[PDB]
């Protein structure tokens, strides 16, 4: 099981292109690759932010 | 892509570019598209080396002079032999020069259409700030 | 638009545009517009490029200094090929010494047709400025 | 306008104005008065470009080195085509040299006719001189 | 392997190519690929020489400018005999210029697709951090 | 034996080889390989020479651009006189000065086939550090 | 003895040898042994000159780029009357220098089959060390 998500439509930043815009991604609080684009990636959120367990 | 094959024939006329860009048919009569494709995308990855440390790579806008310099170094890259005397040669120097110009920061790329590009945050960083004792406690 | 065709035309005669502007021709019959405003917006990039940094971009008014060297910048980029010894070279690069001088803050921006130009907030920057037991308390 | 067409013709006679300004009848007939009022504005624009940080823009009065200036840009303005060794080219890069003088300080922009010309305020500020305990209490 | 034999061909024509790597049959009839093999590696070596210091050897992917840089290189490796005055050792010596700019952190590595190059960890290291008394005991 | 007789072939044509190898047939036939083999030792006792405060000097790989420098002093080396002028001269200089740059800390010895060079442990040394009471006593 | 006859006659040809050493026959039928064998002891000598103040000077084994040098300076010894711009004097000066960047510290000597040189002591040299009351009493 993956612990991590965030499904309160909250805002995070993520990079598109010379750019970080609001977007839900990975979100997850495991990290196995791209951690260093995932630093950028799962800034923690600006909103209210709840998890849950999609166990995928 | 900051600059297109209707640019190049804009600025340089359609019958030059036939001219530097034909290299089975003599005399030329079509312009190979793959030919200038490669020179436009080696333009832009020269003007990427000289402005990836001030701004953000994949630009969602194309400045003007930004095209300007684009087409310029396109345009010098369609020639197989290229002296030093060439002015085609010394107008790539020259759009060259105010690239490096922009990357010491003596020059500011410009607006796209409307609005300001994308610098990077190389400035921003600063340690976080301690300042404890302050917060009207 | 810091210059029209009708400057352009002014400044170096009906003639000498169509000379430079028609490329189809042979010899010359009619002015392309299209030509004459990519030239243009070249020259008004450019100077964008320099003036970035101490005003506003999008200028509400054309200074008459402005129109002379977009004037200049635009005839000399009709020019596909420009040697460094053609007299309309170093009137560019004249006007390009003139733009870097007022980038340096060495020469002013004049009036546009009555009022000042609209100068960047760059210098006004200051922390805030903390000097309270100073209010008359 | 710091110089107009009779400045023109005086300083270098009406013949010389006639055959620089007329570009549309060969040999030329009459002097164009809009080519000569859009040069006579362009030397006035540069003049400005130099002129701006010692001094009010709309000067309500005219100092004659000022006049000689103008003239001399005007009709260096006037030529198409400017190679560098034209010793008209050579009289505007002096004039253009005492500018830059006036600019730097060196030297001090003359009389008028009677009165002195109009200093910018730039040297007065101070910020207000906090002196209590000295007003003969 | 920063650029291939269509590379080659597409920068430099395909009939370039074969009368520079054609040394046993004249006049030339196919491009020997050992020698451009060849020629490409020693461009790649010379590439990695400069490169060492600041990514790491075995990229995954080839930026565009490494791309047109080991074009340029293998193509001047080609040639037998290179006189000082031969514009392909210009363009070899511009490259190489655009080579040690790169080295000594001037211009950047641009992107190679869509992301960015892989720097080395020569910059990250520091001691580690002694700051006992400061971790909220 | 950082390079071959299939390598100088490879780099510059057997029949070059054959012309600068074969000192006693006119016009000659065979390469001969006693006088190839003392062209690449004297090459590699010179690169050595560069070599030697840097790195081991009994390499168990050799780098790719040290193949290519070998290559070429080799060759030059095959010239019993050789002006000052002569293209291979040049390249033997340019190839000299890659060396003189590896050797002094500018240029970095490349991969070999996947794995790094073999750095000597000039860097390395340091007293030994006395740091009793710090053991956790 | 850094180089023999065996070694000139493999760099420079035999048929060069016999003209540059047979002073009483003309043309030329045999080599001199004893004029090869004065041009290597001057070599030798030379390069000792250079050499004492670094290594020591009965080496036991010669490096390969010290037969290289002395068959150079051997070789142009063995020319009664040698002028400025004659290759084999640049080939001289050259190996000069390869010399005196090794005596001043910018370069090492190889290896000679396996092992390494054997450097003087001048560096060893300390006082001897009075460290007292740190012996573990």
């Amino acid at each position: 099981e993956v612990e991590g998500v965030f499904v309160r439509a909250t805002v995070e930043r993520r990079c598109r292109a010379g750019f970080c815009f609001d977007k839900e991604g990975q979100g997850f609080a495991d990290g196995v690759l791209s951690d260093e684009q995932l630093e950028a990636l799962e800034s923690d959120p600006l909103l209210k932010v709840e998890r849950c367990t999609f166990s995928g | 892509s900051y600059c297109t094959l209707a640019d190049l024939i804009e600025q340089y006329s359609e019958q030059k570019i036939r001219e530097v860009s034909d290299r089975v048919n003599k005399p030329a009569t079509t312009i190979d598209t793959v030919i200038v494709d490669r020179a436009i995308a080696d333009a832009d990855s020269e003007i990427d080396l000289h402005l990836h440390g001030r701004y953000q790579l994949p630009l969602a806008s194309v400045p003007t002079a930004l095209k300007r310099i684009a087409c310029g170094l396109a345009y010098a890259n369609l020639h197989i032999v290229l002296k030093e005397e060439n002015p085609v040669y010394k107008t790539a120097e020259h759009l060259r020069k105010l690239l490096s110009g922009i990357a010491n920061g003596k020059l500011s790329l410009a607006l796209d259409a409307d609005g300001k590009p994308a610098p990077v945050a190389n400035t921003v960083q600063i340690s976080e700030g301690r300042n404890d004792w302050g917060a009207d406690w």
